RNA sequence: UAGCGAAAUUCCUUGUCGGGUAAGUUCCGACCUGCACGAAAAGCGUAACGACCGGAGCGCUGUCUCGGCGAGGGACCCGG
RNA sequence: UGUCGGCUCGUCGCAUCCUGGGGCUGAAGAAGGUCCCAAGGGUUGGGCUGUUCGCCCAUUAAAGCGGCACGCGAGCUGGGUUCAGAACGUCGUGAGACAGUUCGGUCUCUAUCCGCCACGGGCGCAGGAGGCUUGAGGGGGGCUCUUCCUAGUACGAGAGGACCGGAAGGGACGCACCUCUGGUUUCCCAGCUGUCCCUCCAGGGGCAUAAGCUGGGUAGCCAUGUGCGGAAGGGAUAACCGCUGAAAGCAUCUAAGCGGGAAGCCCGCCCCAAGAUGAGGCCUCCCACGGCGUCAAGCCGGUAAGGACCCGGGAAGACUACCCGGUGGAUGGGCCGGGGGUGUAAGCGCCGCGAGGCGUUGAGCCGACCGGUCCCAAUCGUCCGAGGUCU
């Protein structure tokens, strides 16, 4: 019985490792398998990442973008069946957990208070393109 | 969540700008309104010579919350603000071209008339 | 002196009556490994002392 | 009177404890044409009563007499 | 109600804490100290702590521990004679121990923290 | 009549055929039978369904003969399941299929001597105006002189919770046999550990 | 008389009309039918000034929908 | 014998506002009118006024009436009324007065008894002891709207628009739960200020709350969040529909008898429950007196099964009780792994005059959650406890 953990583990069989890495403070765009009026599709959400909630299994994230004047916000189940495919586009700065302070200031200054994090940045654009002629030959 | 005495803004074209809840139109003795939901409202404030003028009492239907709205399949939805468009008795919009962003829960309530003039339908 | 008063001077049989379950009960006490002195369970003692 | 619905409740104003509870203060409507009438400056519910009707007659009167005086 | 969380304590925050570092200080001064049973139990867990994090060596450690106790000298005998001690004795650095004195004038139930060896 | 006990081992969400579900988890490991009481023997029909293995020391209770009468490894607890006497020596998760709705029974959380507006959900009193005296307070109770006591069960505060609660209807989600588990429709009575009895619900 | 006027004064009275509000016995403008103003127990008015009394709006908020959690001093247990 | 209204908590009545059923209709259908049956449940938010009352806005299935000292001030409020001040109209020569107005105006920490909500101690239960149970009796719960399908059919000139049977969704309310969303999380982590100190720099503590301020936060508790409940169904019955049917050759639902028929009643569901002294039942374990009592009625030291004390400890808990563990051991605490929170420690190196910046680095630190390991601590031992009446 003393596997208290374990056993929660082992209904999470519908985990998904296709899921790329982004920490808050790094815009990111989501295919979500959408149901239309019947029909399914997957309407792109272009945004970026303010809360990243851990706990295991269920361990959802938040993305807040701006569309034709309003601000608009949505939480994700990580390991949801309905990602398609979770996109990065650009990784930044973070210098926090939870940065919901970039509601106040949504501006041009919101750009230079989230910087460019090269760090991980060059380790993305270089792992792609270093591991792809890996692949290749 | 939108009960009495809220503002929303005005998602549409109708003049109208801001309008205070003056009650929500659902069971006996409702609570709460949400995104989807028709509340009987009044006109706050309104553009210079609008469709609809100051003191208006119009029935409008939320399109959209700052209380996040749960999807059945996890997902979740929050918008910036409170705002929603006036309608008709007959369930349509007094106004046409009604810009911001609404909900895909105004689908399943035969709003789709707003939907089709809603240019982000998240 | 306020709104709480008692009614009337508790009859002197019903005061003991309630004093029912207010007697003592006798501390515990076991032999010891040293001497025979009655330490308290799961404890040291003076004049006795203890090991590890 | 079957037009007319008599409704009666506590007077206001001065009257220590009693006002208080002995209420009685006559209030008097027409009905078919909401216009009511109420009086609470006697101690007694029917002598209020008595003036609330019999005014409201003087209201309906010079109701009528206008109209009919208009024609 | 709400005892799921993690142990207990008396006082307001700022003391209990000061409360907890004196009798380390004092703890780590003589070894046998005396106090109340629950005094005892709770500062257990909390020194041993420090000295398994004496057990380490890195300054950034010593620093750690120079939060809790001040007197440089004091820690320095810490990362000297009390850590090496206990070497290879991981978990239950102390001892707690039931006395069978009682405080007079408000009975209290007195014990021992001693330093195991 | 279909009964097998468990215990709640925690609860998370999965995801049905594209939509999201949080459902509980509950462990019915092998429960052997004990006692097949007959009407004839007793007067109704049940089971006595043990549980948990044991340290064989700490059962020298006259237990050991009651094992022994059907001879069974000391369990550590064992309960009834009225009008159910299904077969073999021992029920399990089988007993259930996806789709089947169920009854669960369990020990709600002792909230202690809780307060009337925590208990009962009351309404407490005014924060502002009104004397600082009886925020949280019943008011009233009764009236004057007649009827000039307190209707027997008038809810008043006091130690609430830690009895007796049955959750109906759950539907049965995925069914693993391969470890004894079984999953349910989330909101389960009782922490994680406690021990409950999983029946079959009355829709018809 | 001037002036003021359902008034710190208007019983009928939530007078009537206009304004403010979704809705206003309160509030503001106005008429006069002043139960019961009115010229030094002063009349009408008035910048500024009140911990003075009334109405509205903005801002904001556990006042409220409606409550939840947390801290400490009591309460509670033991010794005086 | 504290007096309005308000708040809080309600409970009861039925002359029923709603939902339930039914008769008649000047009842086509829909909708309605009126009368009868029927409280089980329900019976909104707001504007104005001290108000009750009422008017009004928006809605509603409906926005019921009344009793309980027009329920409730040892539960609360104090706007009203009901003292002293003051004022206007006002009557009085006046002092003063006004169910005539206006402004202000001290609601008293300790519950003995009954009663009510919770919890324990004692005895009892004609052997002792452990586990599981029976359900007498009682408690809880009883609401409802909306779209569509049947079918735009029956009905109807038309516009409209059914019965019945079925499905789906929503409100309010109840129970339970932390998966998700959301909250708190008092030292879990970090940033920041003034200052005093350690130790000059770096680094670091106290204090600015009872956290100094701020950014964020697991477990826990929790609602805004999630699940589930009202029901089905059996039985009897209400007003009522009807049968056979005489009195009374006819007639009649009744006078014998019989059937159908309510959100109501009984049962069913859920919770308590043999102090059900009418003390129930089942399964299992231990068993003789060893001595006085001639009898009857009892006592005594030791025992058995088994329990208690003490100790570590708990989502259990004021206390006590409840629950597991107590070396034949993972009970807590420490240590290690993990989940989780924060968000690149310290030190050193590099760049820049410098504040700082870069790397070392998802680093360091790291409460409660999940699990492991005997380093610390549950060492040791004590008391109790049928030996079972008569026919
Ligand atoms: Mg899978
Ligand atoms: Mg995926
Ligand atoms: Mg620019
Ligand atoms: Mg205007
Ligand atoms: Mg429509
Ligand atoms: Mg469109
Ligand atoms: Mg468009
Ligand atoms: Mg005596
Ligand atoms: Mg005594
Ligand atoms: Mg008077
Ligand atoms: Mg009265
Ligand atoms: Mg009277
Ligand atoms: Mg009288
Ligand atoms: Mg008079
Ligand atoms: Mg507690
Ligand atoms: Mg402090
Ligand atoms: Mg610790
Ligand atoms: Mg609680
Ligand atoms: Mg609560
Ligand atoms: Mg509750
Ligand atoms: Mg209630
Ligand atoms: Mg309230
Ligand atoms: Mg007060
Ligand atoms: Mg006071
Ligand atoms: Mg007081
Ligand atoms: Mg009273
Ligand atoms: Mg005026
Ligand atoms: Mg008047
Ligand atoms: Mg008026
Ligand atoms: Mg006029
Ligand atoms: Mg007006
Ligand atoms: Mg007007
Ligand atoms: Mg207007
Ligand atoms: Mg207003
Ligand atoms: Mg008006
Ligand atoms: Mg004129
Ligand atoms: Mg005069
Ligand atoms: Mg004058
Ligand atoms: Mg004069
Ligand atoms: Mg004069
Ligand atoms: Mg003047
Ligand atoms: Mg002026
Ligand atoms: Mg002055
Ligand atoms: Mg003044
Ligand atoms: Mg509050
Ligand atoms: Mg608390
Ligand atoms: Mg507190
Ligand atoms: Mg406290
Ligand atoms: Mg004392
Ligand atoms: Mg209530
Ligand atoms: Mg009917
Ligand atoms: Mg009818
Ligand atoms: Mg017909
Ligand atoms: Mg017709
Ligand atoms: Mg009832
Ligand atoms: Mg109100
Ligand atoms: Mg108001
Ligand atoms: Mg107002
Ligand atoms: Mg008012
Ligand atoms: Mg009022
Ligand atoms: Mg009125
Ligand atoms: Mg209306
Ligand atoms: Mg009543
Ligand atoms: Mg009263
Ligand atoms: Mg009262
Ligand atoms: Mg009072
Ligand atoms: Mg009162
Ligand atoms: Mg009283
Ligand atoms: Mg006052
Ligand atoms: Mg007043
Ligand atoms: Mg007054
Ligand atoms: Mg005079
Ligand atoms: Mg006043
Ligand atoms: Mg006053
Ligand atoms: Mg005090
Ligand atoms: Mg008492
Ligand atoms: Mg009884
Ligand atoms: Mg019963
Ligand atoms: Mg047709
Ligand atoms: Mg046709
Ligand atoms: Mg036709
Ligand atoms: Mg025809
Ligand atoms: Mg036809
Ligand atoms: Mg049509
Ligand atoms: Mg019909
Ligand atoms: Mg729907
Ligand atoms: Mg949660
Ligand atoms: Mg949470
Ligand atoms: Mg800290
Ligand atoms: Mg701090
Ligand atoms: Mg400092
Ligand atoms: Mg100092
Ligand atoms: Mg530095
Ligand atoms: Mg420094
Ligand atoms: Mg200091
Ligand atoms: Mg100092
Ligand atoms: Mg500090
Ligand atoms: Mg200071
Ligand atoms: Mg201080
Ligand atoms: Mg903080
Ligand atoms: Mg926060
Ligand atoms: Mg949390
Ligand atoms: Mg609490
Ligand atoms: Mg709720
Ligand atoms: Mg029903
Ligand atoms: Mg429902
Ligand atoms: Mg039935
Ligand atoms: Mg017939
Ligand atoms: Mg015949
Ligand atoms: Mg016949
Ligand atoms: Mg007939
Ligand atoms: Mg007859
Ligand atoms: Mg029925
Ligand atoms: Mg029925
Ligand atoms: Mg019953
Ligand atoms: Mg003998
Ligand atoms: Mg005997
Ligand atoms: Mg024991
Ligand atoms: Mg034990
Ligand atoms: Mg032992
Ligand atoms: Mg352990
Ligand atoms: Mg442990
Ligand atoms: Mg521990
Ligand atoms: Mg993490
Ligand atoms: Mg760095
Ligand atoms: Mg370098
Ligand atoms: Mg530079
Ligand atoms: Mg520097
Ligand atoms: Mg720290
Ligand atoms: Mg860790
Ligand atoms: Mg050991
Ligand atoms: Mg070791
Ligand atoms: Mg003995
Ligand atoms: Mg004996
Ligand atoms: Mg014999
Ligand atoms: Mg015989």
């Amino acid at each position: 019985m003393n596997r208290g953990a374990l056993i929660k583990l082992v209904e999470s069989r519908y985990v998904r490792t296709d899921l790329p890495e982004f920490r808050p403070g790094d815009t990111v765009r989501v295919s979500y398998k959408v149901k239309e009026g019947n029909r399914t599709r997957i309407q792109d959400f272009e945004g970026i990442v303010i809360r990243i909630r851990r706990n295991g299994f269920n361990t959802t994230f938040t993305v807040r973008k701006v569309s034709y004047g309003v601000g608009v916000e949505r939480i994700f189940p990580l390991h949801s069946p309905l990602i398609q495919k979770i996109d990065i586009v650009q990784r930044g700065r973070a210098r926090r957990a939870k940065l919901y302070f970039i509601r106040n200031l949504s501006d041009r200054e919101i750009r230079r208070k989230l910087r460019a994090d090269r760090k991980r940045i060059d380790k993305d654009r270089a792992a792609e393109r270093a591991a792809k002629e890996e692949v290749q030959k | 969540m939108i009960q009495p005495q809220t503002y929303l803004e005005v998602a549409d074209n109708t003049g109208a700008r801001k309008i205070m809840c003056i009650r929500v139109l659902k069971g006996s003795n409702a609570k709460y309104a949400t995104v989807g939901d028709v509340i009987v409202a009044s006109v706050k404030e309104a553009i210079p010579r609008g469709a609809v003028k100051e003191g208006d009492v119009v029935k409008a239907v939320v399109v959209r919350t700052k209380k996040e709205v749960k999807r059945p399949d996890g997902s979740a939805i929050r918008f910036d603000d409170n705002a929603a468009v006036i309608i008709n008795n007959q369930l349509e919009p007094r106004g046409t071209r009604v810009f911001g962003p609404v909900a895909r829960e105004l689908r399943e309530k035969g709003f789709m008339k707003i939907v089709s003039l809603a240019p982000e339908v998240l | 002196a306020k709104h709480p008063v008692p009614k009337k001077k508790t009859s002197k049989a019903r005061r003991d009556a309630r004093r029912s379950h207010h007697a003592l009960t006798p501390p515990i006490l076991v032999p010891c490994p040293e001497c025979k002195a009655m330490k308290p369970p799961h404890t040291v003692c003076p004049e006795c002392g203890y090991y590890a | 009177m079957d037009e007319i619905r008599i409704d009666v409740m506590r007077a206001s104003g001065p009257g220590g404890q009693g006002v208080n509870t002995t209420d009685s203060a006559v209030r008097v409507v027409h009905l078919p044409t909401g216009i009511m009438v109420t009086c609470q400056d006697s101690r007694s519910q029917i002598k209020n009563r008595e003036k609330a009707l019999m005014i409201l007659r003087s209201r309906l009167l010079e109701m009528k007499r206008a109209e009919e005086a208009e024609r | 109600r709400h005892l799921k969380s993690g142990r207990k304590l008396n006082r307001h925050s700022s003391h209990r804490l000061a409360l907890y570092r004196n009798q380390a200080k004092s703890l780590l001064t003589h070894g046998r100290i005396t106090t109340t049973v629950p005094k005892a139990k709770e500062l257990r867990g909390f020194v041993d702590h420090l000295i398994h994090l004496a057990k380490r060596g890195d300054l950034h450690a010593r620093r750690l521990v120079l939060r809790d106790l001040q007197d440089v000298k004091l820690v320095r005998k810490l990362f000297d004679e009390i850590a090496p001690r206990y070497r290879d004795r991981q978990g239950g650095y102390t001892r707690v121990l039931k006395l069978a004195e009682r405080r007079r004038g408000d009975g209290a139930p007195l014990a021992l923290v001693e330093l195991v060896e | 009549m279909k009964g097998i006990l468990g215990v709640k081992v925690g609860m998370t969400r999965i995801f049905r055929d594209d939509r999201a579900v949080p459902v509980t988890v509950i462990l019915a490991g092998p429960c052997p039978v004990v006692q097949r009481r007959t009407p004839e023997k007793d007067g109704y029909t049940a089971v006595q369904l043990g549980f948990l293995p044991q340290n064989p020391k700490r059962v020298n209770r006259p237990l050991k003969g009651h094992f022994a009468k059907a001879g069974v490894e000391p369990v550590r607890i064992l309960r009834e399941i009225r009008d159910f006497n299904p077969e073999g020596d021992t029920v399990t998760v089988e007993i259930f299929k996806p789709g089947e709705r169920v009854d669960v029974t369990g020990t709600s959380k002792g909230r202690g001597f809780a307060g009337v507006m925590k208990r009962w959900n009351f309404a407490g009193g005014p924060d502002s105006h009104g004397a600082h005296k009886i925020h949280r307070h019943p008011g009233s109770i009764g009236n004057r002189k007649t009827p000039g006591r307190v209707y027997k069960g008038k809810k008043m505060a006091g130690h609430y919770g830690a009895e007796r609660v049955t959750v109906m209807n759950l539907e049965v989600v995925d069914v693993i046999p391969e470890e004894n588990l079984l999953l349910v429709k989330g909101a389960v009575p009782g922490p994680n550990g406690g021990l409950v009895i999983v029946r079959e619900t009355k829709k018809a």
